[PDB]
Parts: C-alpha cells; structure tokens; sequence
DNA sequence: TCGAGAATCCCGGTGCCGAGGCCGC
DNA sequence: GCGGCCTCGGCACCGGGATTCTCGA
C-alpha cells in the first residue's frame, strides 16, 4: 500500500509459485487464518496477486514487512541468487557473551544507517 | 463580476460557423452562467484535487490532469 | 506582429516545467544532501575521534 | 489577420473577464491562480466554449429550427447530475429575469 | 443473453483474455448504460418535439458522445461494424427506391 | 558434370583419403570492397547459431524486395497460426570473386530491433560452387542469433520457396579443437578475451563441465611450443597444442581431459560452441573463420 | 461474433423505459450505440491494462474504464 | 608525480522458449 | 486420468559497476 511496497510486494508475490503460495503467506502473519479464505489461491497467478495485495491494501503494508515476504521467498529459494561466505574472526578472549537479537539487531541497522 | 453582453454576443459568435444563427439575451445571460461555472467548475475540480494532494498553489498539472474529466464531464 | 517576427528572429535562429520543476525537487534533494553529509560528515568526526 | 483579430480579442476577453472571475473564485478557497494556471483555464474555456458553439447550433438544428432557446442549453446541462440540479434551479433564476 | 452477446463481442474486441466477474460487472456497466442512454434518447427525441425516437434523434447523440463528427458522420460509422443486413436497413442505398 | 561430378565428390569424400587439412593460419583478411562496415561490425558480436543450407533453387540477387514481402507476410501469418523484413546483400562476406554474395533477413521489428537476422554466406566455398548448376545460389552457411521459433519459421519459408534445408550444424569436437588451434596461431595484437575451452566429461549422472580458460597471451607462447611448421597448421600440431592442454590439466586436476569432449572453444579471435549456438565473431577475421565453417557445411551438405 | 440482436435490444428498451417509440430499425441505431461503447471499453480497458501491465483484463481496470468511458458515452 | 573520465574484464539481472501440470471427450 | 490448454525455469544474450590507467588540480 506504497510506491516501492505495493508493487514490490506485487514482484515478489508473482516470483512465488503457485504450490507454496499458502507456506510463504502463512509465515509472514500479516494474513491471518481468516484472510486466507478470502482469497481463492488456487485459481490464477493474476488473480491471487491481484487480491492478496488488496488484503495488504486493507493492511496498511509497509516495507519493513514487505522485506520479510521477500526474506521468506528466498528462505524455500536460496538454491539462487549465489551466496558468498563471510567469516569472523574474534581476536584473543572470551567469546560473545551478548548477541541479543534486539542488539545485534541493533547493533547492525545503526552501523548500516550511520553510512 | 461576469463575462458581459457585449463580449458574450461576440466570443460565441466567432464559433458560430454561419451568420444568421443568434443567441438570444435569456439565453445570452444563461450561457454567461454556464461558462462562468465552466470556470468554478474547473477550478474547484483544481483545488480539490490540490487538497487531495494538500497544496497551496494550483499549479500546470493539476490543470493537464483535470482536464481528462473537465472535457468529459463539462 | 513584432512579436510574431520576434519568433521569426529567435526561434528561426536559435524543458521548462520539467526545469522549474524537477530544479526545485533537486534543490530539496541537494538540501536532503547537505543533510547527508552533515549527518555523515559529523559522524565519521566522532568515529575518528573515536 | 481576421482570423488572428478575431480570436486573439476574444482571446484577450475571455482573460480578462476570467481573470475577474478569477479574483472572485480565488476569496472563497483562499487560492491564488498563477499566471500560467489563469493562462490555461481561459483556454479551456475558449477551447470548450468551441464545444458548446457545436453542440448548440446542432441542439437547435435537432429541433428543426434556427434560433438557440432555453431548451437547448438545458440539453447542454443535460450533461452532468450536479450542474443538472445547479442549472435547475439557476435556470428557474433566469425566468425571474 | 443480449449482455452476454457483448461481453463475447468484447472478447472479440478487447483482443486479449479477461475474467469473468470483468463480465458481470461490465454487465451493470451496460445497464447503466441504457440507463444513460434510453434516457438520453428520452430526453434528445423530447428536445426534438417528437414521441418517437427518429435516426436523427440518435445522431446527435452520438454527435454528444463524440463519434459523429464533420469527418464521420453518422452512416459511415454505420460502415465500420454493422454487418450488410443491417446497414441495408439504416443507411439508405439507391434503387430508385433508397432505403 | 552436372550431377555425375557431385556423385564423384561424394565419392572422394566418402572415401575419406588421408585428410588431416594443414590449413593455412587465418590470414588478416583486409574487408574487401564494399563490407558496410556499421553492418559488418554489427555483425560481429552476435552469437550466430550456424545450420547447414543446401544451395537454394531459382534464386536471385535481384528479387530481395519480393521475397523480403513473400516472407515479411507469412512470419505475420505464423502470428496468426510489427515485424519487417529486409533481405540485404553483404557485398564482400565471399572468399573468391565467384562465390556468391552473402545477404541477410532481418526481422527488423517500429524501431530497428532486429530480433532475428539470418545470414547466408558461402565463403572459399567453391567445393560447392564448381559442383552445382547455375540455377542454384548456393550458400552453405546460414547464421540465426533470433529466436529458435523465428529460425525454425524462416526456415520453413526457405524450404517452402526455395528448396533449400537446414540442417543444424554441430561442430564436432575434432573441428572445434582444430578451430581452437589456428585461432590461438593467429597473429592478432590485443586480444579481446581469454582462450576458453569449454570441455564437458561424459559422466552419466552428473554433468560437470570444465572451462579451461588459459590467458590469450599464454595459449599463444604455448601454441609457438607446439609449432614448428609455419604458413600451415598441421593435425599434428593442433594434437600437440591440445596434448599440451591435456598435460597441462590432468598434470594439476588429475583427470584426464583427453577423455573429456569441446563443447565450446571461446578465442580472441571468435568464440565456437558445438551444439550449433556456436560462432560468436569476436575480430575482424571473419572471412576466415567464416572460410572454415563454410568449409565444414560442406562437409555436412556433401 | 457477428450478430445483433432484434429482439433483446427492443426487450430493454422497453422494461427499463416503458414510454418511447423507437423507430423501425432504431434499436439497431441502439446496438450501434453499445457496438461503439463497448469498442471504446476494450481499447480503453487495453490501455487501463497497460497503464498497470497486467496482461489479463481484471476487475481493478474494468471499475476504472467504467468511470471515464460510460461518463464520456452519456448524451 | 595525481584526480576525474572512459572502457572494458568479471558476472549478473534480464529475456524467452521446452518441460511439467492441468482441465473435456 | 487424458486433449489442448497453460505456466516456471535452465540457458543465454545484452546492460551498468568498479578496476585500469590514462590525464588534469
């Protein structure tokens, strides 16, 4: 329900084949067990991501969950899109002994954002 | 005020395109109404669509955008 | 006339709304980037003050 | 020449007496018409005003006549729901007059 | 039937596949179309004096709906879809006896 | 003479008589003439996909503009089972003065977005010429680059107005080591791109292939190794160029490449797959490598 | 589809206005009338399609013709 | 000596035709 | 569960980003 959103959920909506149209919308919780029998999944491609963005449309969708419909698109797709290997390496001591989620969520969206 | 008698006689009939179809003052004064709503029409068509994009200024496209209902309604 | 033959003298001799226009989004831009570098610029003089 | 002194007059009217129009719709909304925005809806009204000279003169030639009465301009106002119910009760106004 | 001939001509004028509840509701477009229309042919034939509805009285509707114009009038438009039949009817042709 | 000369040619052919070719090393071939250099060099980085063309009946030099519209109305019609076609001699894509002149079809669709442009040449071809009658035009080469489904509609009309069949010509991997060789022995400066030899083991489960990439400086100093004769290239010293790849690769990986088959040996000079997508035209020895692959259509016509 | 039909047009023109005297073959000048609107609707719903790029006509674009197309057709 | 501009090696991110699925007879 | 229908997807050809390396502050 944006420019960038809308229509970005739209292209990665159609990427999603028509099988694992229910496995990818269940996960991403903005349709709940209610919103899915709205929709009839099994009958077109431009019909299901014609509505299903309709019940984003009535869901406010912002990017932030936009971006996870992408994430759980790629997490049954990850045999594409060639994946490279980072690999840290702490000097001498004692390990991580705070990676929170929420700090390292933290602690990585606010070194991205300062630059 | 409005778009005198004088000029009303003469601007519709430069469109005219024969010489001996006149239009009369009741009617005259009348189609004074109706363009001069042409323009209340087409500029409250402007600015309403200039709130529903919150402006302060009616600017060219406002106008190119509002003509494909302002021909087609007006 | 002469501003008919005014045409005949320029254009015989030789985008606006898009100038004013996207001119006056890019000044808004070029205002978005000297917040960029205030913000980034500013930043990166704590960091190497670090 | 005639054709320029004709429409360009009437193209100086329609700007003029628009323009006062101007000033009068621009007090209630609190709006300003830019010289460009005066520029443009002074020539849709001359460009449209050519629509409604074509549909009233075939207006009265569909009634087998010659001359332009109130009945052709309501088919004018014919047109729209809101200008119906405006030109109604304006077109009562102008059997007042 | 009527609006079903027109959503299968539209299938066969809009070039290109569409849905079927496109067609329902191009269906009530239709319907409001007529509900425009058989008043506007109301209110044109009443402009013209005349109970019943004459071509004449239909061509300058369609002059209002822009597609007579000085360049097309009103039987060549006749021309372009309506099958021989049927223009026979409306568009007179001459045997010394024009229709 | 007429025919009984083609029978004697299949006959030596047949007979397959000692035939590694010492070919001469591509020789720079200056354009000739005409050679519409903005068409040539668009000609050049396009992937031709080659076919093999028998000589085409009743056809003439003069008549394009007909049968650009006999086949511009029937691509539109295998539509209906935007799009222009314009049939264009090359004048100078032919290796003798007697060989006949290489034209083009282009599906040229508004704009000039040539989706398909074929090319027919027959260059050094006159193992053909000297065998066919006058009435045919032949021209060995066909060159597609558009779609396969274009390609196999143009065909169709080729077929259907002119007797003419495409085969699709695959360069064996002999054919395509041999190409590989005379490319690397070529006295090109600056060279575009890497020497690749893309080999493909023939494993039954699987399908590693292998891109024996070498640097074209490199493959060039181990070429002068393995060349001793200059002015030809022997079959000889194309098997020691690519025995030295062999020693080279199963020297470091262990596994015997000479075991392996080409399937595409990208050069500087042009880059050759086998399954037919095969002759990208990287320089401006085309009328060379075009020699060797009408040389090879030949042997597929003949 | 190359038809029109004599009867239906005539049926509608008289169950939704019961008072009118359509001329001889002016329920042809009627399905004429819808001819060209519904021409107008498919051109104009193709450029509704490619305004969205959707290679399929849908509800989204057919709602959208409907308010320029069936308002210019009024007399 | 060094800083911005252009070209081009390295690999995408795209275009587009066979394969698999799927709904009357 | 098949008949002419349709939809993903490997392969591959064409379009910008950063490294070369040449030139200006």
């Amino acid at each position: 329900m944006d420019e960038t959103v809308a229509e970005f959920i739209k292209r990665t909506i159609l990427k999603i084949p028509m099988n694992e149209l229910t496995t990818i919308l269940k996960a991403w919780d903005f349709l709940s067990e209610n919103q899915l029998q709205t929709v009839n999944f099994r009958q077109r491609k431009e019909s299901v991501v014609q509505h299903l963005i309709h019940l984003c449309e009535e869901k406010r969708a912002s990017i932030s969950d936009a971006a996870l419909l992408d994430i759980i698109y790629m997490q049954f797709h990850q045999h594409q899109k060639v994946w490279e290997v980072f690999q840290m390496s702490k000097g001498p001591g004692e390990d991580v002994d705070l990676f929170d989620m929420k700090q390292f969520k933290n602690s990585f969206k606010k070194i991205l954002q300062r630059a | 005020s409005g778009f005198r008698k004088e000029l009303v006689s003469r601007l519709l009939h430069l469109h005219f395109k024969d010489d001996k179809t006149k239009v009369s003052g009741d009617a005259l004064q009348l189609m004074v109404e109706l363009l001069k709503v042409f323009v209340v029409e087409a500029a409250v068509r402007g600015v309403r669509q200039a709130q529903a994009e919150d402006a302060l200024r009616v600017d060219v496209d406002q106008l190119e955008k509002v003509l494909p209902q302002l021909l087609l309604d007006f | 006339n002469f501003l008919k033959k005014r045409l005949l003298q320029q254009c015989e001799t030789l985008k606006m709304e898009d100038l004013t226009n996207v001119s006056s989004l890019l000044n808004m831009e070029r205002a978005r980037d000297k917040a960029n570098e205030e913000g980034l610029a500013l930043l990166q003089e704590e960091i190497d003050k670090m | 020449q005639q054709r320029f002194s004709y429409q360009q007059r009437l193209k100086a009217a329609v700007h003029y007496t628009v323009g006062c129009l101007c000033e009068e719709v621009a007090l209630d909304k609190e709006m300003q018409f830019s010289k460009q925005t005066i520029a443009a809806i002074s020539e849709l009204t001359f460009r449209q005003c050519e629509n409604f000279a074509k549909d009233l003169e075939m207006f009265a030639r569909h009634a087998k006549r010659t001359t332009i009465n109130t009945e052709d301009v309501k088919l004018l106002a014919r047109r729209s729901n809101s200008l119906l119910k405006y030109i109604t009760d304006k077109s009562e106004e102008i059997a007042q007059i | 039937a009527g609006l079903s001939h027109y959503v299968k001509l539209f299938s066969f004028y809009a070039k290109m596949p569409m849905e079927r509840k496109a067609l329902e509701m191009v269906e009530k477009c239709l319907d409001k179309y007529f509900q425009h229309l058989c008043d506007d042919l109301e209110v044109f034939a009443a402009h013209a004096g005349r109970k019943t509805v004459k071509p004449e009285d239909l061509e300058l509707l369609m002059r209002r709906q822009g597609l007579v114009t000085d360049q097309v009038s009103l039987h060549v438009l006749v021309e372009r879809h309506l099958p021989l039949e049927y223009r026979q009817l409306l568009i007179p042709c001459a045997y010394s006896g024009n229709s | 003479t007429p025919l009984q000369k083609r029978l004697e040619s299949v006959r030596k052919q047949s007979s397959f008589i000692l035939t590694p070719p010492r070919r001469k090393i591509p020789q720079c071939s200056q354009l000739q003439e005409d050679v519409d250099p903005q068409k040539v060099a668009f000609l050049l980085h396009k992937q031709w996909t080659l076919y093999s063309l028998t000589p085409l009946y009743k056809f003439s030099y003069s008549n394009l503009k007909e049968y650009s519209r006999l086949l511009n109305a029937f691509i539109v019609a295998e539509k209906q089972k935007n799009i222009k076609v314009i049939f264009s001699t090359l004048l100078g894509m032919k290796g003798t003065q007697r060989d006949p002149e290489a034209f083009l079809v282009q599906i040229v669709s508004r704009e000039g977005k040539v989706l398909w442009t074929g090319w027919f040449c027959c260059v050094f071809g006159d193992s053909l010429l000297e065998t066919v009658s006058e009435d045919f035009t032949c021209l060995p080469l066909f060159l597609a680059n558009g779609a396969e489904s274009n390609t196999a509609i143009i065909g169709t009309w080729f077929q259907k107005t002119f007797d003419c069949y495409f085969s699709p010509l695959a360069i064996n991997a002999f054919n395509l080591s041999w190409m590989a060789a005379m490319w690397t022995a070529c006295k090109m400066d600056h060279y575009v791109a890497t020497t690749e030899f893309l080999w493909s083991v023939p494993c039954s489960p699987q399908s590693l292939d292998i891109s024996f990439a070498i640097h074209p400086e490199d493959a060039k100093a181990l070429w002068d190794s393995v060349h001793k004769t200059p002015g030809e290239v022997t079959q000889e010293e194309v098997d020691l160029f690519m025995d030295c790849l062999y020693s080279h690769f199963h020297r470091h990986f262990k596994i015997h490449l000479s075991a392996t088959r080409l399937v595409r040996v990208s050069t500087s000079v042009a880059s050759a797959h086998t399954d037919g997508k095969i002759k990208i035209l990287c320089h401006k020895y085309l009328i060379g490598v075009l020699a060797y692959l009408t040389e090879l259509a030949i042997f597929q016509i003949e | 589809k190359r038809k029109a039909p004599r009867g239906f047009l005539k049926r509608v023109f008289k169950r939704k206005k019961p008072q009118l005297r359509l001329e001889k073959s002016g329920d042809l000048l009627v399905h004429l009338n819808c001819l060209l609107f519904v021409h107008r609707l498919a051109e104009e719903s193709r450029t509704n399609a490619c305004a969205s790029k959707c290679r399929v006509i849908n509800k989204e674009h057919v709602l959208a013709a409907a308010k320029v197309i069936l308002k210019k057709s009024r007399g």
